[PDB]
RNA sequence: UAGAUGUGCAUAGUUAAACCGAUCAUUAAAAUAAUGAAUAGUGUCUAAAGUUAGACCCGAAGCCUGGUGA
RNA sequence: UAUGAACUCUUAGAGAAAUUACUUAAUAAACGAAGUGAAUUGAAAUAUCUUAUUAACUUCAGGAAAAGAAAUCAAACGAGAUUCUAUGAUUAGUGUGAACGAAAAUAGAGCAGCCUAUUAAAAUAAGUAAAAUGGCUUUAAAGCUGUUUGAAUAUUGUGGG
């Protein structure tokens, strides 16, 4: 989709394909590219549609058209109520255009927001996610509020506390540019 | 071309949220714990059960 | 009855509708290559 | 020399109730002057009884016991064969729990 | 009058972090429309919703929920 | 050494069915009032058979799926 | 028991495979799982049904794969993961019919349990269980599922069957 350039952050949303294309102007050196780790359970091997959107665990589903007196079995589809929303982002700070379906979309109110439904850990989230939901998840895990957020929840877990990040070579290659 | 696939292989390991990584440390510290072992006179004492409970 | 359909005919639409290239850049042409491959035969393609 | 034979009769037993004895040892096999609170095992820590469910105190939620039903009555049935079943902790798949709880209420 | 109707959704809880007019004063709980709350409120962080966990650690418990003042006056 | 283990058929009939039982069922209570039904099975071989599999043999036009060819 | 050599193509890129141009570039079929899913045929016609969760196609995967240590079955006694074969069974049951068709249990082949899994995985599981509706499967239960909605917290009897 078209998305919204994050106010403070070089990076952008990433695509719906997993490219992280930068600016011409953000000056990057010779062959660099930002890899997002692999989905763990991998893409959808049916529907490709929801491998861009946040399906949760809806499908395209086949069954059976039955006539009322003689009930003659026809085959039909049943499609899920897919939309395209703005959700907003308090990480980000932007409006995340995605295809979502009305069920994510309680979903979403259910935990708190977008941002608590990308970080969920549990492996039934992970599969509702899919690729796309694994690239969203991904990108808020740079930002700052996440990064010190996680940092506070890891004292409270007693870890130690918590090298470079990806915001930080991308603003040093722009001081070693003008060097 | 090997280091380059478990590097890739177990490279969402930097994506982990606060509770999976403390989940995943405990297992190092409970693995290295070992398995508790029976003294000879623990062992001693449950003869005792056995024959009891075999020969009278 | 049948017809004098290869009178004119050129080597260069051979190659071109049942060569090799023809078949393996194909996904419906590996097919044959490979049911032709597990026949055993030796002219895999034109 | 009794004593041999007696630790010759603990080790005659499966790697299965071996193993389960090691990490859950009862209070009668431990110390004669033995505690049971104290110098507790590892897995006994994590929870006194392992075939009874336990809350865990940071989460409000119950974890399932270590060894399952259908686990609980292959241990007592393995037990019960080499006259270890006084050692095992409380389970309702207890011979004797059985019994006593339909002698005491019945149908 | 039926044994079954159609069946609906009554709203998300949310509490005002901000004091919004004619719908409650700060800190308020109470049922709103999930289109207004998702569209208009949680992105100018004017309210947040009130998950389980939220009503831990607030202390409140599910029978604080208000309804809405549409009376209300700043 | 010792103990146990492994389909099945028959040994009891009667009724829609159980209870019941050398008796049972119907008779809205039952009752020699009336009527019907009671006594060698089992395994194997040889052969002929019923049933399901292509099923004694040969033979369609056509239907569907996947590919080929301008 | 070691050892020298072992060309070109399929198989860098392009192309009319065994050429070009480069370079210490390289992996068929059958078998497996999921998704999709017919018709001939039988019913002496034919629509439900049967043929059939079949053939075929698509994706993905390994030498095997899948499945798997019970929210399983039993019935007041108890059994104790998955997989393969036989019996149970032309049975229960379903269906106007034609036909379709279990499970417990038993015997044999194998046998292994675990989370500190012998390769690194839970802080014990919520838009989940479940309900209405449209379908699949099916005996009306259980199971799968699009849409709209939507719980509880352990034998001190909470949750599923
Ligand atoms: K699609
Ligand atoms: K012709
Ligand atoms: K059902
Ligand atoms: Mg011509
Ligand atoms: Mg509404
Ligand atoms: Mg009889
Ligand atoms: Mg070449
Ligand atoms: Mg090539
Ligand atoms: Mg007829
Ligand atoms: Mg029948
Ligand atoms: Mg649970
Ligand atoms: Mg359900
Ligand atoms: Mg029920
Ligand atoms: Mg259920």
């Amino acid at each position: 989709y078209h998305q919204p350039r994050v106010p403070s952050s070089a990076i952008p949303i990433p695509n719906v394909s997993g490219r992280v294309p930068l600016p011409d102007s953000t000056p990057v050196p010779e062959d660099f590219k930002i890899e997002i780790p692999s989905y763990p359970y991998g893409p959808r091997r049916v529907y490709h549609q929801s491998n861009t959107g946040l399906y949760g665990s809806a499908l395209i589903r086949f069954g059976n058209n039955v006539s009322k007196r003689n009930e003659i079995k026809t085959r039909r589809k049943w499609r899920p109520n897919v939309q395209q929303k703005r959700l907003w982002s308090k990480s980000l700070g932007v409006f995340v255009r995605t295809r979502v379906t009305t069920r994510v979309l309680r979903t979403i109110d259910k935990v708190g927001g977008l941002d608590e439904y990308l970080l969920g850990h549990k492996a039934a989230r992970v599969k509702e996610l899919g690729p796309w939901g694994w690239m969203l998840r991904w990108r808020i895990m740079q930002t700052p509020e996440i990064r010190e957020r996680f940092a506070k929840e890891r004292e409270a877990l007693g870890l130690p506390p918590r090298e470079k990040s990806l915001e930080e070579q991308l603003r040093e290659f722009q001081v070693a540019g003008i060097q | 071309e090997e280091q380059e696939k478990e590097a890739k292989k177990s490279a969402a390991k930097a994506m982990l949220t606060p509770v999976q990584e403390y989940n995943r440390k405990q297992r190092e510290l409970r693995r290295a714990r070992g398995q508790p072992a029976l003294t000879e006179e623990m062992l001693a004492k449950i003869g005792e059960v056995v024959a009891r409970n075999k020969l009278g | 009855g049948p017809r004098p359909t290869m009178s004119g005919a050129t080597r260069l639409v051979q190659k071109r509708r049942h060569g090799f290239l023809s078949r393996v850049k194909t996904k419906n042409g590996q097919k044959t290559l490979k049911r032709r491959l597990a026949k055993g035969r030796l002219r895999l393609s034109a | 020399a009794t004593v041999k034979q007696h630790v010759q009769l603990a080790l005659s037993l499966p790697p299965r109730l071996r193993t389960f004895l090691a990490r859950y040892p009862p209070a009668s096999i431990l110390p004669a002057g033995a505690d049971p609170e104290t110098h507790k095992t590892p897995y006994q820590e994590e929870s006194p009884n392992p075939f009874m469910p336990t809350k865990h105190p940071i989460t409000g939620k119950w974890h399932n016991p270590k060894y399952s039903l259908r686990r609980q009555a292959e241990l007592v049935k393995l037990a019960q064969e080499h006259g270890v079943e006084e050692l095992l902790p409380f389970t309702r798949k207890l011979n004797e729990e059985k019994l006593r709880k339909r002698v005491e209420l019945g149908l | 009058a039926s044994h079954r109707m159609r069946l609906q959704d009554q709203g998300v809880v949310v509490r005002l972090l901000e004091d919004i007019p004619k719908f409650g004063r700060k800190h308020a709980i109470f049922r709103i429309e999930r289109g207004r709350m998702r569209n208009e409120w949680f992105p100018k962080n004017k309210a947040e919703y009130m998950t389980p966990a939220r009503f831990q650690e607030l202390g409140l418990t599910r029978d604080a929920i208000g309804e809405v003042d549409r009376s209300f006056v700043i």
